RNA sequence: CGGCUCAUCGCAUCCUGGGGCUGUAGUCGGUCCCAAGGGUUGGGCUGUUCGCCCAUUAAAGCGGUACGCGAGCUGGCAGAACGUCGUGAGACAGUUCGGUCCCUAUCCGUCGCGGGCGCAGGAAAUUUGAGAGGAGCUGUCCUUAGUACGAGAGGACCGGGAUGGACGCACCGCUGGUGUACCAGUUGUUCUGCCAAGGGCAUCGCUGGGUAGCUAUGUGCGGACGGGAUAAGUGCUGAAAGCAUCUAAGCAUGAAGCCCCCCUCAAGAUGAGAUUUCCCAUUCCGCAAGGAAGUAAGAUCCCUGAAAGAUGAUCAGGUUGAUAGGUCUGAGGUGGAAGUGUGGCGACACAUGGAGCUGACAGAUACUAAUCGAUCGAGGACUUAAC
């Protein structure tokens, strides 16, 4: 695994914000080398929400920040899961999503992509 | 895993408390002497009334690793205080009798004189 | 440490050999476009393998 | 290691009875001295329980005459005769090394018969 | 047990043994005949020595001395402190080497040594009067007309009445060595004088138990009420360097 | 002297008949066949061309294709020889399994090493440290080249460099048992390679 | 200045090998040649070389290279105390403490690793081995054997057989260490509305463990078998020299030296080796000499990775696919989740249940990601022989 260029009180906090901005926006522009770990662990949080247990709740809880998901709905980050995010891919095992890459920007000589739900 | 300038204690009734190693025999330049080789010892505190005294330098015969002693069979033996016992000149100590035990390392060698004496031999 | 010459006008010319920089990967967009580095989506068409995004 | 996983099973025993980590068994050792086999049994409590297959292992504590004596008894081994176990004892962990500090009135906490 | 520091400076310091007149020789009052260095007796042959007992403080001392006197060496005992016996040392160098005095005006250069930690440093201050310098460890320095301060020792090292004056290196040598040797004098010699400095009432056989008599009455534990050997090794010489005692001998 | 060679898996203990936990290697290879015998009259000396993972198409290659028709089996990897096998049971087509060896014989291992990747002076060359207190910030550094007249360094004075990726010769190795049906040799001791590596198993070259 | 790193080097040898002569009955010895291949210590106490002490060992060899090596290390002049000298200012190969010597490596050397180009066509593999490097130590113990020996005691030689140390090379299965995204226990506050259960921070909060990989103190293994030529010699044959001779002719013999045998790198060994197998002998411009332009065989760009790795490269792999991740089924690890129920005044216990959880470790699985494409890359010159 990759350490992300910092440390690991940072590491940790450095990708549980990116699954709550994965799981609302579902389409994240973001530094590929970031976006290619990130992928390993937030499709271990889709197929924890595919479990359906308040077990199942909790240890995403654990991860999973409290920001306000979706608008005019009040669903939490952890609500926008098990009600929306394992019916829509109740089917597929393995592979939720994917990493379509882009070019590098103007100041940074950093390559890009772009992850989505699929 | 003994070493020079290594604390050692006494496990016969020599009246010895204390011991400090100088050398170890086992072959030349070595310093790490694990079970059965011989110890030259210096004695830093004794009970006063036995066979030697206090400071006496002697020879000894490592008894208690507190690092393994393996064998070739797979088993291990590691004890807890590292103790040692007081012989003389030859594969005889000169001790009264032991506390406590000793391992069974000494049947390689011709110690099967301290190993008669052993209240238990595992 | 000290550099103890100027270094030559041949050897300096003669250093920046392997430094120039190689030629990137450019491939034929498969729909409206005229080159994309490969492997990844152009900025042109936006489009990869058939694909709108 | 699914092509070693075979051959294992040929040279495993089976006859071993499953045990906690922290509790006390008693263990017989067959030892060849020279031609008589002094077949000893020694028993007490055991603190590893590091697996390994083949290497499954353990290693047991004894008090003996004022010092505690640590016996690394290979789990795989012919010299093994019998384990019989004695206390099942609640332990907290599969770690008992703090034990090897606490040798006294220490071991009676820690088995709490089941 | 010492290293290039008094052997090795007598040797090239030998070299002065024929411009020394006199010469001043130095043993213990509390043990004289150890205290003489037989390195030393190999290169003063045919001078006028006298020996010297120095801090003296009796009826040992004088016997001693009178067994000494006829040896063939004269003793004259001086202080540290008061200025006794000083009186009859600076008239017995013109009086005994009467033979380098009137025989040519020239001075009188004599050479002090013998055992170290015994008086040696202390015998240039008290026959001038001003300091030059002091050490209370077993070592001292390196320096009438006289230049004269260094230490004779012992070459090449009995030593359980040696070290009970404490002349040698007591860092790490042996410690022990005068915890279980000094309390038989005081066992065997002056039974009585061990009733009052700790309060015991009768002194027991097992001299490592008395040990334990002491330290708690002393104090200086090391765990769990165990009295330390180490810390007791240490107020015994403590006590006995400084006179705590009294005024007690050695040889006879 | 015979010789297979084959991948590793992992290291074991077995014990045979007595108390013995040796450790053991994981070293199972496919019954290797003979691809084409070099002869001395025409390629200067003897030697036999050894095969072992034969792959698929995928990575085959038209001079890799036709290099086995003579010996007709399919395109395998590491291709090695043995100089100093008998000319005699080692014909172009031939194939060799473990049958060969059994229980008690002196064997030789060459192998890649493990590739540590760029070390230092100290665990490449055997650099001991330096003092860490005392004033001293100098340790990790492989001291000063030598002399000073010569105004050079000698050829040959250690420093870190890459360490691995070379062969290792361990002679005097035995095997304690062998099985035939999953290919399987079990070496006393240890041997060089990582995972997945190609191990030359050659009689111990006494 | 002395050490620390590290060395290499001489022989005038410290031990181990090979013989000589003595005061070597046998064991054990001093002393003189051969010999430089390895190997040659750890403490107190010393500024520390000087010296002293202890324990060693097969023995702690002398010496050189800016008294080997400070752009690699290691302070290890002003103020004072002093004594002494000079009236004093101030002196001193006089004594004690306090006391800052800088560097990003350009070049050459080194240790690696690449890229170009060569090797009269490309490729792909395999190798040859001139030449270079590494390896070269021994101690105890057991037989033979108390045999050979000697008034005795003593007690081998030659030669087998165990077992160590040092040192080198490999490796994680044992044995322990490590593990910063693993596991639980717990403090302090804050935080999601509260409770419960959780998060954040506090050296990774702290303490108890630990997969992987990397590791030694752990484990395996090495220095064998030997041949060939030589030293000092040991001799045989015999000349010079009617005897005779180690020597001149001519033979042997004989050392851990030295070649070679083990190992490793080695065809950029410009002498560019050699087999095996591919691959075609195009299209074209120029009278021709030739010059291009497409392409094979094939490699690469590029992409997912690690057995690899500072990057390059190497290696596994690139949709007739298991390289990676996910998914499962597992292993190993910690080890008794939450929820609920019971019991307890409660703190908490017990039940469902070797539970729940898990980072690189397995094994299946196309579910994602390795697309779609591009580039380079040969038509084999010239003598002469044999065919
Ligand atoms: N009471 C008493 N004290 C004395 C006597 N002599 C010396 N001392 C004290 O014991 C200490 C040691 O004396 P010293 O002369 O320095 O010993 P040293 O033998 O000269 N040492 P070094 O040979 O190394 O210079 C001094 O400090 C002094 O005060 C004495 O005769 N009587």
């Amino acid at each position: 695994y990759r350490k992300l260029g910092r440390t690991s009180a940072q590491r940790k906090a450095m990708l549980r914000d990116l699954t709550t901005d994965l799981i609302i926006n579902e389409r994240i522009e973001t530094t590929e080398t970031r976006a290619k770990e990130l992928r390993s662990v937030v499709e271990k949080m889709i197929t924890l929400g595919k479990r359906g247990d308040l077990h199942a709740r909790r240890q995403a809880a654990a991860y999973i920040r409290n920001e306000v998901a979706n608008e005019e709905n009040n669903q939490d980050a952890l609500q926008k899961l098990f009600s929306d995010i394992a019916t829509r891919y109740e089917e597929r095992q393995g592979g939720y999503t994917r990493i379509m890459k882009l070019g590098p920007r103007r100041g940074d000589g950093a390559p890009m992509a772009i992850i989505e739900l699929v | 895993m003994i070493q020079q300038e290594t604390r050692l204690k006494v496990a016969d009734n020599s009246g010895a408390r204390e011991v400090l190693t100088i050398k170890v025999l086992g072959g030349s330049g070595r310093k790490t002497a694990n079970i059965g080789d011989v110890i030259v010892c210096t004695v830093k505190q004794a009970t006063p009334g036995g066979v030697v005294k206090k400071g006496e330098v002697v020879k000894a015969v490592i008894v208690r690793t507190k690092s393994g002693a393996r064998r070739s069979d797979g088993s291990y033996i590691s004890f807890d205080e590292n103790a040692c016992v007081i012989i003389r000149d030859d594969k005889s100590p000169r001790g009264t009798r032991i506390f406590g035990p000793v391992a069974r390392e000494l049947r390689e060698n011709n110690f099967m004189k301290i190993v008669s004496l052993a209240p238990e031999v595992i | 440490a000290v550099p103890f010459r100027r270094t030559s006008k041949m050897k300096k010319r003669l250093r920046r050999t392997h430094f120039k920089l190689n030629v990137p990967g450019m491939t034929e967009c498969p729909s409206c476009g005229e080159m994309k580095l490969s492997h990844r989506v152009c900025k042109a068409c936006g489009s990869y393998n058939g694909k709108d995004i | 290691q699914k092509l070693i996983e075979d051959i294992t099973k040929e040279q495993l025993r089976t006859d071993l009875p499953a045990f906690r980590p922290g509790d006390t068994l008693r263990v017989h050792v067959k030892v060849v001295e020279g031609n008589r086999e002094r077949i000893q049994i020694f028993e007490g409590v055991v603190i590893k329980r590091r697996g390994g297959g083949i290497s499954e292992t353990f290693t047991v504590r004894k008090i003996s005459y004022g010092v505690g004596v640590e016996r690394t008894f290979p789990v795989h081994t012919p010299k093994i005769a019998k384990i019989e176990v004695v206390r099942y004892g609640k332990v907290r962990r599969a770690k008992l090394y703090y034990l090897r500090e606490l040798r006294g009135k220490a071991a009676r906490i820690k088995e709490i018969r089941r | 047990w010492f290293p290039g520091h008094m052997a090795k400076a007598r040797r090239e310091v030998t070299e002065k043994l024929k411009l020394i007149d006199i010469v001043y020789e130095l043993v213990d009052a509390r043990i004289p005949m150890s205290s003489r260095n037989p390195m030393i007796e190999d290169i003063l042959k045919n001078k006028p020595r006298i020996m010297l007992l120095n801090k003296a403080d009796a009826a040992v001392t004088q016997q001693w001395k009178e067994h000494f006197e006829n040896q063939g060496i004269r003793s004259l005992s001086i202080n540290s402190v008061n200025g006794q016996g000083l009186n009859q040392i600076v008239p017995a160098s013109k009086e005994i080497l009467q033979e380098k005095f009137d025989r040519m005006p020239r001075a009188i250069r004599a050479l002090i040594i013998g055992i170290p930690n015994v008086g040696k440093s202390t015998l240039i201050n008290r026959l001038a009067k001003k300091n030059i310098a002091k050490t209370g460890d077993r070592p001292g320095i390196t320096t009438l007309e006289l230049l004269d301060t260094p230490g004779i020792l012992w070459p090449k090292f009995v030593g359980l009445r040696l070290a009970v004056t404490g002349a040698i290196k007591d860092s790490i040598i042996n410690l022990q060595d005068v915890a279980v040797f000094g309390l038989r004098f005081l066992e065997e010699h002056y039974p009585e004088r061990l009733k009052e400095r700790y309060g015991l009432d009768e002194i027991p056989e097992d001299i490592a138990e008395l040990f334990d008599a002491i330290g708690e009455k002393r104090g200086c534990l090391m765990s769990g009420g165990l009295i330390n050997y180490d810390k007791t090794t240490e107020v015994i010489i403590r006590d006995i360097r400084t006179e705590k005692f009294g005024r007690l001998s050695f040889e006879q | 002297t015979k010789g297979i060679l084959g991948r590793k898996i992992g290291m074991t203990q077995v014990f045979a008949e007595n108390g013995d936990l040796i450790p053991v290697t994981v070293i199972e290879a496919a019954p290797n066949v003979v691809l084409q015998k070099k002869t001395a009259e025409n390629d200067g000396y003897e030697a036999i061309q050894l095969g072992f993972d034969d792959k698929r198409e995928k990575l085959s290659n038209k001079p890799e294709k036709g290099h086995v028709a003579k010996a007709e089996t399919a395109p395998k990897r590491f291709v090695k020889e043995l100089r100093g096998v008998e000319m005699d049971a080692y014909e172009v087509g031939q194939e060799v399994k473990v049958e060969i060896f059994s229980a008690g014989e002196i064997v030789d291992v060459t192998g890649v090493s493990k590739g540590k990747g760029f070390q230092g002076a100290i665990k490449r060359h055997g650099q001991s440290r330096g003092p860490m207190s005392h004033g001293s910030r100098y340790h990790r550094r492989p001291g000063s080249m030598g002399p000073v007249d010569p105004n050079r360094v000698f050829k040959g004075k250690l420093l870190p460099g890459r360490m691995g990726g070379e062969q290792i010769t361990v002679q005097n190795l035995e095997i304690v048992k062998v099985d035939a049906e999953r290919n399987l040799l079990l070496i006393k001791g240890n041997v060089p390679g990582a995972k997945k590596s190609l191990i030359t198993v050659k009689s111990a070259v006494k």
